[PDB]
RNA sequence: UAUCUGGUUGAUCCUGCCAGUAGUCAUAUGCUUGUCUCAAAGAUUAAGCCAUGCAUGUCUAAGUAUAAGCAAUUUAUACAGUGAAACUGCGAAUGGCUCAUUAAAUCAGUUAUCGUUUAUUUGAUAGUUCCUUUACUACAUGGUAUAACUGUGGUAAUUCUAGAGCUAAUACAUGCUUAAAAUCUCGACCCUUUGGAAGAGAUGUAUUUAUUAGAUAAAAAAUCAAUGUCUUCGGACUCUUUGAUGAUUCAUAAUAACUUUUCGAAUCGCAUGGCCUUGUGCUGGCGAUGGUUCAUUCAAAUUUCUGCCCUAUCAACUUUCGAUGGUAGGAUAGUGGCCUACCAUGGUUUCAACGGGUAACGGGGAAUAAGGGUUCGAUUCCGGAGAGGGAGCCUGAGAAACGGCUACCA
RNA sequence: GGACUUUUACUUUGAAAAAAUUAGAGUGUUCAAAGCAGGCGUAUUGCUCGAAUAUAUUAGCAUGGAAUAAUAGAAUAGGACG
RNA sequence: ACCCACUCGGCACCUUACGAGAAAUCAAAGUCUUUGGGUUCUGGGGGGAGUAUGGUCGCAAGGCUGAAACUUAAAGGAAUUG
RNA sequence: GAAUUUGGACAAACUUGGUCAUUUAGAGGAACUAAAAGUCGUAACAAGGUUUCCGUAGGUGAACCUGCGGAAGGAUCAUU
């Protein structure tokens, strides 16, 4: 959180295409660009009126909510605006009858609209590709 | 290239090679009947066990099962067909234990021999 | 890989072709076309097999080449063109059209029809968009493009073709009641009367298909071709009707006759 | 040539890959444009599926938009001044997007008497009544206004001269422009 | 088709294990061999090496023919019959063969492209371009080279080629001709102040940049800034116009420009018909080939989730110089550490990481099985990889291609 | 269309799981392995049935149940209806 | 402090087998072809051999971990008669 | 518009060191084996003529011997 000081990257950071005019003169000074992903996910309030910019983000960014849905308990908090979620399940062994505790980790983007910390039940959507490792993006916290 | 041709066995061999009480069975069967090999007993026997094998599926599954009436009515009628099963006995449950000659009674070497014209099932 | 493939191995065809596995390695690969891959009658396969009018590959070539077969007005003299769903395959010979109509099993069933009717198409629509200097336009299930259509003619809408100039006639919208036609799927070659279908925002809308023996069943709504309203439909359905009989009532119903 | 796959570098969890399907055509890449100042020298590239590409070189002007009145210009391009992505480059003068540059804005200076007329730092009947109408857009912003007196307006490449073989870009303005001038200055 | 039997003792109660027994699309070998149908076949060791000969070329009515080629003309004094050669256009990226490499890799099922290219089919789809665009102009169609061919040669030799002389195009390279109407800009002048003008230019598509529209859950009033189409200048005020997705900066449209400037037919066969002011006058069909964009089809690339044999006598690994993420940029057809600069110190791991072995290409499947299982799958189908080992690249839609080229190694 | 929505495991049903192969329906290779053929007429004109069905673990999708086994809530009330 | 009755926990003993086991025996070695309370560790013919090898601990003696090639129908847990 | 040439990325191939499996070496050294009849003794099986066995240590031609502690698989289920 703390707006992590917007502007204290080397370039620009603004919305592409959002045009700020300084000719005339309203209220909200900073125009900004929000979407709502669909699929029954609410865009937070902290995306409608707050400062970041966050390109990869679902509600204010260029990327897109499409695909796999998952669910899974975040278990890392460390990096810059992505964290990773934990995600459990049982393999069925036919031969013995009976289960497997196994686990997958996720490595997911999480934007600033959000505020999650470890031990968090988050359910994330898929997007293009966001890195080397990234295709999902945090869309909803269930926990706190 | 071209499609694989299917081809399958018709026959398998008894577990015991040597045992007396079914040797000298087999003799009987290839005695009276005229069968120059062993083999004919045991192709016999093997759609036989192949009939068994089907219809104890059939009697597992629950009555009234729409496979279980199908394919038991096509075995039951298909058998009549041949003759090897009589009309009287279309209960899917004398099938099991029919016999292992009555297919064997139906070849055309028996019948040759039946219908008279042959004085004898080696002729 | 390296580059698209320019043949097709038998047992590797579809299997409506009723193509035997034997007599030949290899099967004829659809062209490029207004129907895809799978889905595809080419008129060797029908011309040889499904009429018996041509015996080799040879003589399939030769009655193309003197412009006999066409295909939805047009000649197209190819051996393997691709021919799908309710296209209109006229012979200007022996005085005879056929229409591609799925069966019962869903198989391609060699279907007459009278001169009269058989100089239009159903068309279910794909998508409708707006293209270059705003002109509206829609895309049939075999990729025919019709500028300037109705306003209301809206996605999975099924739109009737002239056939003759590329305008349409008539069109049927897609709603509850509507006798529709299950084309792909495990019930594919049914006739249904669409009865109610379930949203599913995100992907793959499903849909409850009733028959007219009431028994229903669910299909993708990619599978299902609504043909017009309840009861009398706008195109001479196939022996069967699309009933789904069992296969138990099947041999009781060939024994009836033989 | 330069690849663009995955097969090389290490997975996720460190893991060395084995060497599987060695470099296809599909994935390939090329060379930079290192676009420099005057000369124009263009040189078309040829692509995947045909679409040949323009890679642009010693590149001399460029169609600069001015979004506050909607206007564009082809006009001189001076130099580069900031660049995010490296320093090394303004020192060489090299331009791509997002290249902060300068641009010798005469033509604005000219547009601007000929729409407005008003002034620049600091006849016929026709000519009043068309700037009469346009009134209360004389007073655009001071730090530009400063900027044409010096003939050296502001300017950021929104264009990819190694992809298109144009260097195209809109004059700074708003605060964004502020964000750069204190860089600018920050020596 | 839920079955066992022999072998430790003088005789014995008893998982032993050995042996016997049956099967094998499991091989090899020995002996023997009459008939019909059917049929695998240099996988295992050596993805070891190869003589030789074949295995990719191709034309119609409809691209180019003075063969100093063949026949007949009598349809023709330009040509139109057949047609070697060659130019051109496609194809040669398919098929076929093998399984060396490969262990979250391939592959299988299942997702996405709102993250991209797509020759070929199929449906649509360019009135706008004579550029100081009133002589610049051929628009009843314009320029050049050259193959084949003739002639002169070089070598032991190659599907080696040089010099001299012609000639064509659907070769290469230029290039105009078809309505309007409407909107914007500039703008002569009368000169009004309420203001209208003659006249000029631009307004297809293709590329790039910036900006704008692409709305929409409810209903009424206050005046200020100027009335705003028409006014009884009181103001009635509405008509105003907006598609799709679950979702968009989507489709599409609008403005300012930009482009070394894309496309917008100088092409071919057949039929030859109508109209008059009967001029080689004006209109005129069936096609073929080509062409921008869009959609379709054949595809491709990347990508979601879950699943893989044995080993800890492999417990920590990765980040020197990419290892994980962020910002920006380059590159790609595109997303993406794919690469670069800077920044943060991350990412995987006893739920078996990482490392090592595989006589491991993976599946559909095969053998044997009461039930549960065990073993195998080089190999007729699907996907992947390779052309002796690597690397690099031209052409092309499509190849890192090998019966394509270049280099090193053997 | 609206703001809320405790999350699971499990099980039923449905769609999808290429073809060949497996089980299996029908049917003249003379039987059979096979194959998907074929059959029927006055055989002068021709007519017609087929080329089924089933199995396909696990994961994903839709859907009903909610016993069993977990999970969370109102405890120095920043609890709910209003 | 003793006596009697009872009880909870404990070290044990006595009798019998409805039960188990291969017998010897066992109130646990029972409740196991009528085969499932939870959980840890170990074994797969006898030897070669607790050897070889590589780690690891120890000052050392050695401990822990731990094979293969090769060899071959041949000693008892238990009882019976001599 | 050929030869030629600057810098760069891709990078074959080669040299030098580190790390990964099969083959030479038997001049050697110390284990199993297989065995119709070897030699020296007689260690265990009976109270095997000193009960046996285990661990640890030492000694010895060889089995083995001894000390210490332990066990019963002993030769004692037993001295109110
Ligand atoms: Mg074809
Ligand atoms: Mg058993
Ligand atoms: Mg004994
Ligand atoms: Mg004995
Ligand atoms: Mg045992
Ligand atoms: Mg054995
Ligand atoms: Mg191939
Ligand atoms: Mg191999
Ligand atoms: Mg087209
Ligand atoms: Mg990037
Ligand atoms: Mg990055
Ligand atoms: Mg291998
Ligand atoms: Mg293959
Ligand atoms: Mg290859
Ligand atoms: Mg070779
Ligand atoms: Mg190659
Ligand atoms: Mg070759
Ligand atoms: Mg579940
Ligand atoms: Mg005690
Ligand atoms: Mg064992
Ligand atoms: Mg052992
Ligand atoms: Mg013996
Ligand atoms: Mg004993
Ligand atoms: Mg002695
Ligand atoms: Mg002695
Ligand atoms: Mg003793």
């Amino acid at each position: 959180s703390t707006e992590l000081t917007v502007q204290s990257e080397r370039a620009f950071q603004k919305q592409p295409h959002i045009f700020n005019n300084p000719k005339v003169k309203t209220s909200k000074r900073t125009k900004r660009w929000y979407k709502n992903a669909g699929l029954g996910f609410k865009t937070p309030k902290t995306a409608i009126e707050g400062s970041y910019i966050d390109k990869k983000c679902p509600f204010t960014g260029l990327v897109s909510i499409r695909g796999k849905i998952l669910t899974g308990t975040v278990v890392s908090t460390k990096m810059h605006r992505t964290i990773v979620i934990r995600r459990a399940y049982l393999h069925y062994i036919p031969k013995y009858n009976r289960y497997e505790k196994r686990h997958k980790n996720v490595p997911v983007h999480v934007s600033p609209a959000f505020r999650v910390q470890v031990g968090d039940i988050v359910t994330v959507g898929q997007c293009r590709p966001i890195s080397k490792t990234v295709r999902f993006n945090v869309v909803k916290v269930s926990a706190a | 290239p071209r499609a694989p041709r299917t081809y399958s066995k018709t026959y398998s061999t008894p577990k015991r090679p040597y045992e007396s009480s079914r040797l000298d069975a087999e003799l009987k069967l290839a005695g009276e009947f005229g069968l120059k090999n062993k083999k004919e007993i045991y192709r016999i026997s093997f759609q036989l066990s192949k009939i068994r094998r089907a219809a104890r599926d059939l009697l597992t599954r629950d009555e009234k099962d729409p496979k279980r009436l199908f394919e038991g009515n096509a075995l039951i009628r298909r058998l009549v067909r041949v003759g090897v099963l009589s009309e009287d006995k279309k209960k899917l449950d004398y099938v099991l234990a029919l016999k292992v000659e009555d297919f064997l009674e139906r070849r055309l070497q028996t019948q040759v021999y039946k219908l008279g014209l042959a004085k004898s099932v080696h002729h | 890989a390296r580059g698209p493939k320019k043949h097709l191995k038998r047992l590797a065809a579809p299997h409506h072709w009723l193509l035997d596995k034997l007599s030949g390695c290899y099967a004829p690969r659809p062209s490029a076309g207004p129907h895809k891959l799978r889905e595809s009658l080419p008129l060797i396969v029908f011309l040889r097999n499904r009429l018996k009018y041509a015996l080799n590959g040879r003589e399939v070539k030769a009655i193309l080449m003197q412009r006999h077969v066409k295909v939805d007005g047009k000649v197209r003299t190819d051996t393997t063109y691709p021919a799908g769903f309710m296209d209109v395959i006229t012979l200007d010979a022996t005085n005879e059209n056929f229409r591609l109509v799925y069966d019962v099993k869903g198989r391609f069933a060699v279907h007459r029809i009278t001169d009269e009717e058989a100089s239009y198409k159903l068309g279910k629509v794909k998508k409708v968009q707006l293209g270059k200097k705003g002109v509206p336009y829609v895309v049939t299930h075999d990729g025919r493009t019709i500028r300037y259509p109705d306003p209301n003619i809206k996605v999975n809408d099924t739109v009737k073709i002239d056939l003759a100039s590329g305008k349409i006639t008539d069109f049927i919208k897609f709603d509850a009641g509507k006798l529709v036609y299950v084309t792909g799927g495990r019930n594919l070659g049914r006739i249904g009367t669409i009865v109610h279908k379930e949203r599913h925002d995100g992907g793959f809308d499903l849909v409850h298909i009733k028959d007219s023996l009431d028994n229903t069943f669910v299909t993708r709504l990619n599978n299902v071709f609504v043909i017009g309203e309840q009861g009398k439909p706008y195109i001479s359905l196939p022996k069967g009707k699309g009933i789904k009989l069992s296969i138990a009532e099947e041999r009781d119903r060939r024994r009836a006759q033989q | 040539g330069i690849s663009r796959d995955s097969r090389h570098k290490r997975s996720a969890t460190g893991a060395k890959r084995a060497q599987f399907r060695k470099k296809r055509k599909f994935e390939l890449g090329r060379q930079p444009a290192n676009t420099k100042i005057g000369a124009k020298r263009i040189h078309s590239v040829r692509t995947r599926g045909g679409n040949k590409k323009y890679r642009a070189l010693r590149i001399e002007t460029g169609n600069f938009s001015w979004a506050s009145e909607g206007i564009s210009k082809k006009t001189r391009i001076a130099g580069v001044v900031y660049h995010p992505s490296n320093n090394e480059l303004v020192r060489t003068n090299t331009l791509t997007k997002a290249a902060i540059v300068q641009i010798d804005a005469t033509p604005f200076r000219q547009w601007f008497e000929a729409h407005y007329g008003q002034t620049l730092g600091k006849k016929s009947k026709n000519a009043e009544r068309k700037w009469a109408a346009r009134a209360a857009s004389a007073k655009i912003e001071s730090s530009v206004e400063s900027q044409f007196s010096a003939g050296r307006l502001y300017a950021c490449i929104s264009s990819r001269p190694g992809q298109s073989g144009r260097c195209d870009g809109y004059i700074l303005e708003g605060e964004e422009l502020a964000f750069y001038l204190r860089r600018l200055t920050a020596k």
